[PDB]
RNA sequence: UGAACCAGUACCGUGAGGGAAAGGUGAAAAGAACCCCGAGAGGGGAGUGAAAUAGCACCUGAAACCGUGUGCCUACAAGAAGUUCGAGCCCGUUAAUGGGUGAGAGCGUGCCUUUUGUAGAAUGAACCGGCGAGUUACGUUAUGAUGCGAGGUUAAGUUGA
RNA sequence: GUUCGGCAGUCAGACUGCGAGUGCUAAGAUCCGUAGUCGAAAGGGAAACAGCCCAGACCAACAGCUAAGGUCCCAAAAUAU
RNA sequence: UCAAUGGUAGGAGAGCGUUCUUAACCGCAAUGAAGGUAUACCGUGAGGAGUGCUGGAGCGUUAAGAAGUGAGAAUGCCGG
């Protein structure tokens, strides 16, 4: 009666890898689905300590959907903890030098914030304008839609 | 009558630390703290006594959206044709076919089909 | 000034792990002993292999 | 292989799976069949099955006892909360060889 | 026949937490490191444990004289003992007492 | 009994006064000859005794405290220090749906008096053990129990253990 | 429900509306009547929440269904029509 | 079978455990009482025994009576 759950994967993980791409698509949209296949948890397997943590790579990171005038008023902040420690990278801005935390900190508010969260989330794959790198192993793209 | 009954007192307090033993360091070095210690914990081992109950029911759920996400299909219209589907509105064993049934899952998800066909 | 709360003994001893003492390098069995440092004196009198008292 | 509600648990059962149940009016051990199978279950086999028939349980009942006393002091508020209570449960382990499937 | 090379000491006034700086250096070593930190030691409460450790020794040759070479420390432990306070003055009344910190002190020295 | 013990002792205070602490070796000291370490004590052998973890404050020996060894885990972690599940490891039991772990992950504001409401920055508790608080004397009322019943009832006292 | 008999404690509560009063028709302000709530009633919802809403817990359980409220991820259900 | 089982101050009922009880009832005890210790049993609870070990003299039953009688918590106390 009592073990009728199944893990079948919390040690006997799986590990693939999925070039993930659209060069302009919008970015809630790109995120919480590539935080379910980071998560896994579009596979079958769903352990909370189940280390389905996807090989989520992006490549090619340029453009946003970007709805309104978001590039001048999304405007993104930081605290240094020296006091006054506003340090604020904004809207637009960094988007053309380096959209790369323009992406995975929305998606660290994506995930489940915590080790494992930021275990998988501290290995996403991120390329903003390349072919990427290191296809020795294979990587397989992933859809279009917000499904 | 200036009686005692120190053992047996100290068998209250022997009786609840040994029933006490296992948590953190100074605790059983320690009386009280351990004290709430075991009861905090099945406290909520009371709620979880039905929470993970109402967990592995997420799991449950969870993985078979998960695999009917993997045939593209939402939970909601699946139970739908649960409910439009037969005598079978079985649950949580139709969430354990996770592992390695293509005949089961997906063909009892062709039942759906045809339940909402 | 005067504590708070209770230093749990771990804790008290995470404090009392550096506090350990050096041991001194001591020339071994010379002859077949007795010992001196590296640069200090036998208690044969001998530094630099001479008997000095 | 098959699937079962005995009680209120529906059960995936293989044809030798050992397994536990709440207690049934079995006494020792008197290997008796069960009728409200609903599935051929765990197949590689025919398919479907809405309501299954002649596929039951024949089941290899062999013991009920007593599960695990777990306790229960209650609620908490402040000021004098109050107090236990705490059971085992008359659990049943059987054996299931002997699904027809 | 058995190693069982142990000595004992006991009412000396010598800080045992202090001796638990000294042993981390013994507890490994052989004899001749023993003696060689042990006569080197620039602190007092290791010279008397040639009392110990030479007493023991002289277990080992009491009724052994195995390996006598060869005798690494199998073992120590110093502990405290009852303390023997005294009501040492202090201002005002004050006048708190003082714990005179006794000691077991042990050694078993073995082979290999 | 303050006081089982050289107790009204020690001790405080000039005084009037106050006022402690503490019993148990072993049957019998048969109290550890000797030998060795050690300045000595103390130890260690020997032997003693039914027993030496039994060695002079010595039956029995927790408890806080300090340890020494031990299987597991932890040096990307910000918890009333928990559950529940559980990777993985280790071990095998008031023989038992075994235990010791526990990474990880979910959800989780200590206990007491008072208050309208305290998680508390409201108190209070260093810890551990011991002690430590709703009685009885007589009376009334209520409720039952028993006995006999318009009749129940002996008080004080006397006898007697 | 009454009656009779013991045995109690409670005197000082808030809060939410709703209708009053006083107050700058200020207030988590007072002071009434009125219902609930807490107190003395968990669980869920609203980010935590004593008072609002829902829903009153003997217990087991690896059952389902549902209240409000939700269904892009944390965090489960609708990238629903 | 049906219905009930949040619950503080409140009130009612019931039971556990300690000690002494000459009572008896009736045993244990050196092959080991009590007491301690580990213990992966049982009992709705309080609680109960089993085993391993210390340990070397009183203890347990049952049932009933009688109680300085059920211990955290107070600048509780004393001792460590």
């Amino acid at each position: 009666m009592m073990k009728t759950t199944f893990m079948a994967n919390a040690q006997n993980v799986d590990r693939k890898w999925y070039v993930v791409d659209a060069t302009d698509v919008p970015l809630g949209r790109l995120s919480a689905v590539v935080a379910s296949v980071l998560r896994g948890k579009n596979k079958p397997t769903y352990t909370p300590h189940a280390d389905t943590g996807d090989f989520v790579i992006v490549v090619n990171a340029e453009k946003i959907k970007l709805t309104g005038k978001k590039a001048t008023d999304k405007v993104y902040y930081s605290h240094s903890l020296h006091p006054g420690g506003l340090k604020s990278v904004t809207a637009g801005e960094l988007r053309e030098k380096n959209a790369v935390r323009l992406i995975e900190k929305s998606v660290k508010g994506m995930l489940p914030h915590n080790t494992l969260g930021r275990a998988q989330g501290m290995k996403l794959k991120v390329f903003v304008g390349a072919e990427h790198t290191h296809t020795a192993q294979k990587p397989e793209v992933l859809d279009i839609t917000g499904l | 009558a200036r009686v005692k009954g120190s053992v047996a007192t100290r068998k209250r307090r022997k009786r609840i630390l040994k029933l006490a033993k296992g948590y953190y360091g100074a605790k059983h070095r320690l009386f009280k703290t351990a004290k709430e210690q075991v009861m905090n914990s099945y406290y909520y081992a009371f709620r979880d006594r039905r929470q993970k109950k109402r967990d592995f029911r997420k799991l449950w759920i969870a993985r078979i959206n998960a695999a009917a996400r993997m045939n593209g299909l939402s939970y909601s219209k699946l139970m739908h044709g649960l409910k439009l589907a037969d005598i079978e509105v079985n649950r949580k064993m139709l969430a354990d076919i996770a592992i390695a049934d293509a005949a089961a899952f997906t063909a009892l998800a062709e039942e759906a089909k045809k339940a909402l066909a | 000034a005067v504590p708070a709360r209770h230093t749990s003994s771990a804790k008290k001893n995470r404090r009392r792990t550096h506090y350990k003492l050096t041991a001194p390098t001591v020339t071994f069995d010379e002859t077949t002993g007795d010992y001196r440092h590296s640069h200090r004196v036998s208690l044969k009198g001998y530094y630099k292999g001479r008997k000095v008292r | 292989y098959a699937i079962i509600k005995t009680g209120g648990k529906q059960v995936k059962v293989e044809e030798g799976s050992v397994i536990y149940v709440e207690k049934l009016n079995v006494e020792a051990g008197q290997t008796v069949t069960f009728d409200e199978v609903i599935f051929v279950g765990g197949e590689t086999t025919k398919v479907g099955a809405p309501l299954v028939e002649g596929a039951t349980v024949v089941g290899e009942v062999e013991k009920h006892g007593k599960q695990k006393k777990v306790v229960t002091f209650q609620y908490k508020p402040k000021k004098h909360s109050h107090r236990k209570q705490g059971h085992r449960q008359p659990y049943t382990k059987v054996v299931i060889k002997s699904v027809n499937a | 026949e058995i190693t069982s090379a142990k000595a004992t000491a006991k009412t000396v006034r010598v800080s045992p937490r202090k001796t638990r700086l000294v042993i981390d250096l013994i507890r490994g070593k052989r004899v001749a490191d023993a003696i060689a930190i042990l006569k080197f030691t620039p602190t007092k409460a290791a010279v008397e444990v040639e009392n110990v450790l030479n007493s023991a020794i002289a277990n080992a040759e009491n009724n052994f004289g195995l390996e006598k070479a060869n005798l690494v420390v199998s073992e120590t432990f110093i502990n405290e003992g009852p303390t023997m306070k005294r009501f040492r003055p202090r201002a005002k009344g004050s006048a708190s007492p003082i714990n005179k910190r006794t000691a077991h002190i042990t050694v078993v020295v073995a082979e290999k």
